[PDB]
């Protein structure tokens, strides 16, 4: 049975669980790689050795947190758990295909871990730019194994997107229009269209790099007429869309949590939040050259990308100001998960502006390849995308398990993590102003104090990560069974009991046409 | 009182200021005596004791509004335990310095900083605001 | 009864904040971590020739 | 430059209105603003009596017969130079 | 160069970089605002017992929520685009130095008049002369004449580098087979430091830049003394 | 969220263990790689 | 979409329904605490009297608890409401939270 | 049909909390141990 | 003695309409503070520095100090 | 119509409304939506032969 239940599954819930587990393990590896980074920078001089071994660690840290932690939990975990229960569907359009999207991910990881143990590992950065990533500087299997990680990891994603979109479009109650599906449901649909359209061009680019290293093409080799910059475009054509992928479902959860814990029966401005993400999606595709402002491109182009990158702030504003209105005259219940959402709203808005800075080709001249950039995207990812994750996880843990966590403990967790990521990253704003470059094992004497402090923060964030492993145990150890849940009348997921049965909606919901 | 898992599908009771009259009573099942108070509730309400009034209130509802809305000392435990775990976190840092982290470079010894500092004022590092501008060149000392 | 936060709230709050202040001061001031503070009005410039 | 919204699987009249107000007119206003920021009397070209321009093989059937229909004396020469 | 505990930008040695500081000063005025209005309004909503859980109407407030930020954004762009076109501009340069990036040093070519070329490595910590700035000092400096318009062409003979001098407001990528043009104007003389701003392999950290600006007449001799 | 009582209550003492074991499972091996660092380089 | 006099009227009418049932009694109280307003005493009257029809003393207290709550920090509202209601209160022997001791922690 | 209800819908067992601590110890700990033993092996070659 | 009828409607409306001004004020007065305290200083400090600047007297003291390779 | 003693009903209380009201429906008296008070009644049957 066990082999039939977990290896062979066609259960949208049992598959969600597999992802929550995979993405939890990934996080452990992601954390270690991030601690190592700040071990090396926490005092002047050299700890591991040269920039090489350092950048294999930096690079790996990026792929694991992005591709094996944030997308696997957020899309595959919470997707596969919540989506079908929010639209009263019994499972996913393509449940067999759903499971291959899972089992393609261990492999994908193992090729990544292989890469770091073959030759001197692939310290190329997560951008994998030729000619460093090419067969003369990075001769060996490392960079090939990394390209193969991404191929499998992009097949998982694209197959999983086909599944969600076909599920959310096709398998609602007949009476239900798209305009009466929850915000999460919307977030995931949009996030699957971004995946569907961007990952193919990512794959195409890393395919030309394989055939430059192995089959004697010259796509990115000036010797044969090629252009290294061509690669930057195809990758960033994917790579902006990749980040609105990583936040959109966070929008989703955050719209949910702030609504449920303000005691409101729907979030403020439903259709506003629909227009917002369909915009953020759309404009997220027409901005990719803001990652390439020091490559030497025509001034008329650079000013378009500046201006286009900044339009995104209006629809993102609408969402910030909505959540805040969803709190207005709420009956605020001060749970851990409300704390996670509240933090999101302010540290996302910090990071969000620090990137409107970056929108200006002018400044990015000086801010490009400094920590200022690292600071921007650790506020939106570490202090947004992970806050959504811990928020959601905290709010929905009893639905998956049937047990409660200890809320005191779980605020003690929020408390320490808050102090850790802010002390980690608030000083990185100062470093990049003072012009500390990225991707350096060692720094000029000047930059020491902030680098000491930044790394102290990364040791507080570790206490957090260890506490959360002991808080998951306690709850299972203790086995306090959920009895009753509020606000069920507007939150269909909670209607089938914690945890809900293997087969849900075996008999579909009644919804009539008025 | 006692609630079962199995009846997630049935209207449940809850204390909530935005839902002050919930879907069911707190006490479903009445003793002999409780039945005869419910009987007294069909007559004039002036013919009830205070004792007899409190009891009727506690059958239909679990916690009072003032009870459901009372503040705690969670924060004491939440702030002080955080400050213990942030404390712990230094023991790792002290361990790291003592056993892991080698000796730092010689360009950090008192001597070098002093020579390197003047060398920097000698090339007028940041002379409009940041460094050399915080130095008096006539009196030959940091500005007051 | 009174709850965990009544019985122990102050103990936890008092003894955390204290153990926190002690080890951090100590770790900042007593093990020879090099902070490299601004030399301004501190270091006395010396000739380097 | 792509598109990414994801089927608005409800009712037509409503979705085309969403699109009218959320996309169509927003972009007509962004575009108007981008000309209300580029518009102006940009400075008029030096005159050269290039023979492959200001062609008169036959008078026009109006004015003195030497002036185009949407003529603009500020920017549009005759064969023999600007007016004024 | 950057000094201990530094909060903000290096001091503007070139006017363009000055222009950035004041522009940067503008953008942070608004950042400091939106961050405070959001932190304030958050606390406002959370610090009342009075309630309103019944359905609420958007249209009229969602108008303020768009038309204000669209103005706030022209306000930022209007100068951002001025300063960007100002970086192009029909300038008249008197000197053309080409720099090449290598794994892991920088070579220089002054080839207007003569065939003057040389490499530029980092002083290993062990060999710094007391006073010398760890990870920043180079054996052979880029001597440039101060107070004149200079044309720098950047390329690399191997991986990607980035040619980067914060204090002057310069950073241009070295792309093999590609000659990228920037322009260099020091308002002052002195020593002006920078580092590789693209990951190029084992010693990316350790391949810095140092400009030496000096008069024209102390330059022409330095040129002739290097051939 | 209303819950039952715990079926297998985890006393303080039991909590103190789980905390002790969990902190060590991360801390101990990391320590043994980071402590023997010097040794790895002389090769 | 209506004046305040219509609102106050519309709700009093709801609560002076004589074959009002307890599903309708709970509905209207749980609908009404939703709005940015403490109800007029003439509604608290109408409701307190729909309880009497329904032989539910309990809910008639809870209603008075909810008045004091919808007010929040405006301390002077509840005392004025409890003046305007004093008649209906001693008519029906409805005792207030404060009297039954259910304002004690 | 597979087991329904709390502690039944996972691929591990929560039937005894001290085997469970051993299980979470390995699972999470192995994953955090991994980068370190990988950095070791890269220094231990050349 | 009877209590007089207080304001009973749109209590939360009133609270917001009052404080929305208070947040405009805080922010917009943090606006002024930054102009005075920082921006208008930068412009005053660059203008004051460059006004009576002889780049040859800079070069000269730098040359005597032994910093340059091109200028002994 | 249901094959069991309960089935989940969703109530779109007014056209175009963004929020469906959900609740369990039981064999018995009719049940009213807790939003608009619309009435619903369970009608057991089967699908054997
Ligand atoms: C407050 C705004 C926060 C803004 C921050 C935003 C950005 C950062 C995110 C930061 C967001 C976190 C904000 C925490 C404030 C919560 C306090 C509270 O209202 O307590 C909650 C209450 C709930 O009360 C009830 O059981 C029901 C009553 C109804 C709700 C009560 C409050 C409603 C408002 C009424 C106030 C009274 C009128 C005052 C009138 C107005 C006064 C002027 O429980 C209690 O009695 C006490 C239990 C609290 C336990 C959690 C402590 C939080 C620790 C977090 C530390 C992080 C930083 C590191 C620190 C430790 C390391 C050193
Ligand atoms: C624990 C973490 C570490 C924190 C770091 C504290 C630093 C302590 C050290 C000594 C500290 C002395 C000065 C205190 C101000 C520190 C930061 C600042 O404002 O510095 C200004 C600028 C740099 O500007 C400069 O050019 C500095 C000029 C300073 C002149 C003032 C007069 C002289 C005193 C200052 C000395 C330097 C003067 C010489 C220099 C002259 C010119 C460079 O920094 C930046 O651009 C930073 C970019 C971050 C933007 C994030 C948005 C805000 C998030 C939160 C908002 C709500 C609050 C809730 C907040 C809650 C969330 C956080
Ligand atoms: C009869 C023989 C059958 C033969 C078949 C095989 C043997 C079966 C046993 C015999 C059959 C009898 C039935 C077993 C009863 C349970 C006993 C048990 O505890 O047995 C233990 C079993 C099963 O172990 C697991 O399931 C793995 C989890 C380990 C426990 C940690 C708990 C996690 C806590 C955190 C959760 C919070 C988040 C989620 C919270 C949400 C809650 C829903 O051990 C194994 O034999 C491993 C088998 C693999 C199963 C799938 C695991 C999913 C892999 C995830 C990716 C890993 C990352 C690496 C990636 C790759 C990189 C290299
Ligand atoms: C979840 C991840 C995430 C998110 C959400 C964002 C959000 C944004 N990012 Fe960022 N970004 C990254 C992840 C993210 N980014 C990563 C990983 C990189 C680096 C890749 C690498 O180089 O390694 C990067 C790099 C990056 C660069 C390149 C910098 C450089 O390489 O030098 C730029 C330039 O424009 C940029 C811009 C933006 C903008 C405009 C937003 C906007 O979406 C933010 C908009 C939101 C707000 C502004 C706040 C809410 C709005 C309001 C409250 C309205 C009022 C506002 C105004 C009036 C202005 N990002
Ligand atoms: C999701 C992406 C993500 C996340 C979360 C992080 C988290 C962190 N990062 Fe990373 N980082 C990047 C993506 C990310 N980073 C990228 C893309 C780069 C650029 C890479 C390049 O240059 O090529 C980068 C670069 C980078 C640098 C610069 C490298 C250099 O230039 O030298 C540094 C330096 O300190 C750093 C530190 C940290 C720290 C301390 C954390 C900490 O904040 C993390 C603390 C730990 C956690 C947040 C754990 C969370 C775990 C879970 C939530 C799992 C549990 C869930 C369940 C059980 C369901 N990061
Ligand atoms: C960038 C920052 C800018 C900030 C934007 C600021 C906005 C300014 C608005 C100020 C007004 C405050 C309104 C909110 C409080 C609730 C109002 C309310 O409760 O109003 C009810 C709303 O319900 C109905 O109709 C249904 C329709 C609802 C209409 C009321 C809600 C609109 C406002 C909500 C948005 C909150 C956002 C704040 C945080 C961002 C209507 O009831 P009545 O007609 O009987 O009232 C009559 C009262 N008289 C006689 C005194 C006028
Ligand atoms: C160099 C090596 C790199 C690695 C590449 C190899 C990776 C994977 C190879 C394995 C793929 C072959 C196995 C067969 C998969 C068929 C899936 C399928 O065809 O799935 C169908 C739905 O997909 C549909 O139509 C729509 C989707 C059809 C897609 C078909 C499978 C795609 C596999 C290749 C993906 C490449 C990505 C292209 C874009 C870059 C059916 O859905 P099921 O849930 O199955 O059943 C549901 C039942 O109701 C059916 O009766
Ligand atoms: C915003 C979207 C608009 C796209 C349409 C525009 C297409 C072509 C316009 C070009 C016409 C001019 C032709 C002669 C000039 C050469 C082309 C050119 O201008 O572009 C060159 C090649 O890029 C290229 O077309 C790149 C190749 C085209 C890629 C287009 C990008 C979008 C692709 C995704 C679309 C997917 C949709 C599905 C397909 C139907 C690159 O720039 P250079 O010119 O080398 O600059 C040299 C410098 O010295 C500048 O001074
Ligand atoms: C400074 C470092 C030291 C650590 C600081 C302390 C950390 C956290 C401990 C938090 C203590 C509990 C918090 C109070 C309330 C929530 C949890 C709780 O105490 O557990 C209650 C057990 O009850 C009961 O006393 C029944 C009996 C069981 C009591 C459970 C708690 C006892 C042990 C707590 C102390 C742990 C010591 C840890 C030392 C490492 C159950 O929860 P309720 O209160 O019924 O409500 C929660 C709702 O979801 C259910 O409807
Ligand atoms: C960044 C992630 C982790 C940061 C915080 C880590 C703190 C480390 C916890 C302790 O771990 C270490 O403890 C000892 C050192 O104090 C090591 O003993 C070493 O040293 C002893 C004496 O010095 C020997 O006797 C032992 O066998 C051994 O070699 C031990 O092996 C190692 O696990
Ligand atoms: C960057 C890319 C070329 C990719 C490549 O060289 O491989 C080109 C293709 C089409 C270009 C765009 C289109 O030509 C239309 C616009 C023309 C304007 O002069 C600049 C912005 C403008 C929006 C262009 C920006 C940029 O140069 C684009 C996006
Ligand atoms: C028509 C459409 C959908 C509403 C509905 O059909 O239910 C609504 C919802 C979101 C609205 C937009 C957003 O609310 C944001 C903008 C708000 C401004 O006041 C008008 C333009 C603005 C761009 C709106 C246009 C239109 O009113 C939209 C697009
Ligand atoms: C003035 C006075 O006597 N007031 C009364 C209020 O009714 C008291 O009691
Ligand atoms: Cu050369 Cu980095
Ligand atoms: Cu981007
Ligand atoms: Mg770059
Ligand atoms: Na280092
Ligand atoms: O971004
Ligand atoms: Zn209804």
């Amino acid at each position: 049975m066990f082999i039939n239940r977990w290896l062979f599954s066609t259960n949208h819930k049992d598959i969600g669980t597999l992802y929550l587990l995979f993405g939890a393990w990934a996080g452990m590896v992601g954390t270690a790689l991030s601690l190592l980074i700040r071990a090396e920078l926490g005092q002047p001089g050299t700890l591991l050795g040269d920039d090489q071994i350092y950048n294999v660690v930096v690079t790996a840290h990026a792929f694991v947190m992005i591709f094996f932690m944030v997308m696997p939990i957020m899309i595959g975990g919470f997707g596969n758990w919540l989506v079908p229960l929010m639209i009263g569907a019994p499972d996913m359009a393509f449940p067999r295909m759903n499971n291959m999207s899972f089992w393609l991910l261990p492999p994908s990881f193992l090729l990544l871990l292989a890469s770091s143990m073959v030759e001197a590992g692939a310290g190329t950065g997560w951008t994998v730019y030729p000619p460093l990533a090419g067969n003369l500087a990075h001769a060996g299997a490392s960079v090939d194994l990394t390209i193969f990680s991404l191929h499998l990891a992009g097949v998982s994603s694209i197959l999983g997107a086909i599944n969600f979109i076909t599920t959310i479009i096709n398998m609602k109650p007949p009476a239900m229009s798209q305009y009466q599906t929850p915000l999460f449901v919307w977030s995931v649909m949009i996030t699957a269209v971004l995946l569907l359209l961007s990952l193919p061009v990512l794959a195409a680019g890393i395919t030309m790099l394989l055939t430059d290293r192995n089959l004697n093409t010259t796509f990115f080799d000036p010797a044969g007429g090629g252009d290294p910059i061509l690669y930057q475009h195809l990758f960033w054509f994917f790579g902006h869309p990749e980040v609105y992928i990583l936040i959109l479902p966070g929008f989703g959860m955050i719209s949910h949590i702030v609504t449920y814990y303000s005691g409101k029966k729907e979030p403020f401005g439903y259709m506003g939040m629909v227009w917002a993400m369909m915009s953020i999606g759309f404009l997220g595709f027409i901005v990719w050259a803001h990652h390439m402002f020091t490559v030497g491109m025509d001034v008329d182009t650079r000013a378009y990308f500046t201006s286009a990158t900044m339009i995104i702030a209006i629809p993102t504003g609408v969402k910030v100001f909505s959540w805040l209105a969803t709190l207005h005259g709420g009956n605020i219940k001060w749970s851990p998960a409300m704390m996670w959402a509240l933090g999101f709203i302010f540290l996302f808005t910090v990071g969000g502006l620090t990137g409107i800075v970056l929108a200006n080709s002018s400044l990015d001249i000086v801010l490009h390849d400094t920590y200022y950039v690292v600071a921007h995207f650790h506020y939106v990812l570490s202090m947004g995308a992970v806050f959504a994750i811990m928020g959601g996880f905290v709010h929905w843990f009893p639905l998956f398990s049937g047990y409660t966590l200890n809320d005191t403990w779980a605020k003690i967790h929020f408390a320490i993590m808050f102090v850790g990521v802010n002390m980690t990253f608030f000083p990185q704003h100062f470093l990049g102003l003072s012009g500390m470059p990225r991707r350096y094992s060692d720094y000029p004497d000047a930059y020491t104090m902030w680098n000491t402090i930044s790394s102290m923060g990364s040791f507080i964030s570790l206490t957090a990560v260890m506490l959360m492993v002991f808080i998951i145990w306690e709850a299972f150890a203790s086995k306090r069974e959920v009895l009753t849940v509020d606000l069920t009348t507007t939150n269909l997921e909670w209607l089938n009991g914690c945890p809900p049965p293997y087969h849900t909606f075996e008999e579909p919901t009644y919804v009539n046409l008025k | 009182s006692v609630v079962k898992s199995e009846d997630y599908a049935l209207p449940s009771y809850v204390d909530r200021r935005d839902y002050p009259l919930p879907d069911v009573a707190h006490v479903k099942n009445l003793s002999a005596s409780q039945k005869a108070l419910k009987e007294k509730e069909k007559a004039s309400w002036s013919s009830l004791s205070i004792d007899e009034k409190v009891e009727l209130y506690r059958l239909k509802f679990k916690e009072s509004f003032a009870e459901m809305n009372r503040s705690t000392n969670e924060w004491k435990t939440v702030v002080g335990a955080a400050m213990f775990f942030i404390g712990f976190t230094a023991l790792l840092l002290i361990w790291e310095k003592h056993y892991v982290y080698g000796p730092i470079p010689h360009t950090f010894e008192e001597e070098w900083v002093a020579k390197q500092t003047k060398r920097m004022l000698d090339m007028k590092v940041a002379p409009i605001q940041g460094f050399s501008a915080k130095w008096d060149y006539d009196k030959n000392e940091w500005k007051k | 009864a009174p709850d965990f936060h009544d019985k122990y709230g102050n103990a936890v709050l008092a003894s955390g904040a204290t153990f926190c202040v002690a080890v951090w001061v100590y770790m900042a001031t007593q093990i020879g971590i090099e902070w490299n503070p601004s030399p301004v009005g501190r270091v006395t410039p010396k000739e380097w020739r | 430059a792509s598109a990414a919204k994801g089927d608005h699987g409800g009712t037509g009249a409503r979705t085309w209105r969403f699109l009218t107000f959320g996309l169509a007119l927003p972009s007509v206003a962004l575009c108007t603003l981008n000309s209300w920021l580029h518009s102006g009397h940009r400075e008029r070209p030096a005159f050269i009596p290039y023979h492959h321009l200001r062609i008169r093989t036959k008078p026009f059937s109006w004015g003195d017969g030497n002036h185009t229909f949407f003529h603009n004396p500020r920017v549009n020469p005759l064969p023999t130079g600007y007016e004024k | 160069m950057a000094y201990p505990m530094q909060l903000g930008f290096q001091d503007a040695t070139s006017p363009i970089m000055e222009e950035l500081l004041h522009f940067h000063d503008h953008t942070l005025m608004i950042v400091f605002l939106i961050s405070s209005l959001v932190l304030y309004i958050i606390s406002l909503m959370l610090t009342t017992k009075l309630t309103h859980t019944s359905t609420m109407d958007a249209q009229e407030v969602e108008t303020i929520w768009t038309i204000l930020p669209a103005i706030i954004l022209i306000l930022i762009a209007l100068p951002s685009l001025r300063i960007l076109y100002m970086m192009d501009e029909i300038n008249n340069p008197s000197l053309t130095v080409k720099t090449m990036g290598h794994q892991w040093y920088w070579s220089y070519e002054y080839t207007d008049y003569e065939d003057l070329s040389f490499d530029s490595y980092m002083i290993p910590t062990s060999e710094l002369k007391p006073g010398e700035l760890r990870l920043l000092e180079v054996d052979n400096r880029v001597v440039l004449p101060m107070e004149m318009t200079i044309r720098m062409l950047v390329s690399s003979e191997d991986v990607l580098h980035s040619w980067a001098v914060p204090s002057l407001g310069l950073k241009t990528d070295a792309i093999p087979g590609r000659l990228n043009q920037t322009t260099l104007m020091s308002s002052r003389p002195g020593l002006y430091y920078g580092q590789c701003s693209e990951i190029c392999g084992s010693n990316h950290s350790f391949m810095p830049i140092v400009l030496e600006l000096v008069p024209l007449k102390y330059f022409e001799k330095w040129s002739a003394s290097m051939l | 969220i209303t819950a039952k009582p715990a079926k297998t209550p985890t006393s303080p003492k039991e909590q103190a263990i789980g905390l002790s074991v969990t902190f060590l499972s991360f801390l101990l091996p990391a320590g043994w790689v980071l402590y023997h660092l010097d040794n790895y380089k002389k090769s | 979409h209506e004046t305040d006099e219509e609102f106050d009227a519309r709700w009093v009418t709801y609560f002076n329904k004589p074959d009002i049932d307890a599903w309708e009694l709970r509905k209207g109280m749980n609908t009404l605490v939703g709005y940015d307003l403490v109800p007029e005493p003439k509604i608290i009257d109408a409701a307190l009297r729909a309880c009497r029809r329904l032989n539910d003393f309990a809910s008639a207290v809870r209603i008075l608890e909810v008045v004091k709550d919808k007010a929040g920090p405006h301390k002077e509202i509840y005392p004025y409401v409890i003046q305007e209601l004093r008649p209906t209160l001693n008519e029906l022997g409805i005792s207030t939270p404060e009297e039954l001791g259910l304002d004690k922690v | 049909h597979y087991e329904e209800g709390p502690g039944k819908n996972i691929p591990f067992s929560v039937e005894n909390k001290w085997r469970l601590l051993a299980m979470m110890t390995l699972f999470f700990g192995s994953g955090f141990a991994a980068p370190f033993f990988i950095v070791r092996h890269q220094l231990l070659k050349k | 003695t009877a209590l007089a009828k207080p304001q009973m409607r749109g209590l939360l409306a009133r609270r917001l309409r009052f404080h929305i001004v208070g947040a405009f004020m805080v922010s917009l007065g943090f606006a002024t503070f930054y102009k005075f305290a920082v921006a208008e200083k930068r412009k005053k400090a660059y203008a004051d520095f460059y006004r009576n600047y002889d780049s040859m007297k800079d070069f000269e003291e730098m040359r005597k100090a032994g910093i340059f390779q091109s200028a002994k | 119509p249901s094959i069991t003693n309960k089935r989940i009903v969703g109530c779109i209380c007014e056209e175009d409304n963004s929020t469906v009201i959900w609740f369990w429906l039981h064999k018995g008296e009719a049940q009213r939506c807790p939003s608009c008070g619309t009435h619903y009644k369970l009608v057991p049957h089967q699908l054997a032969h």
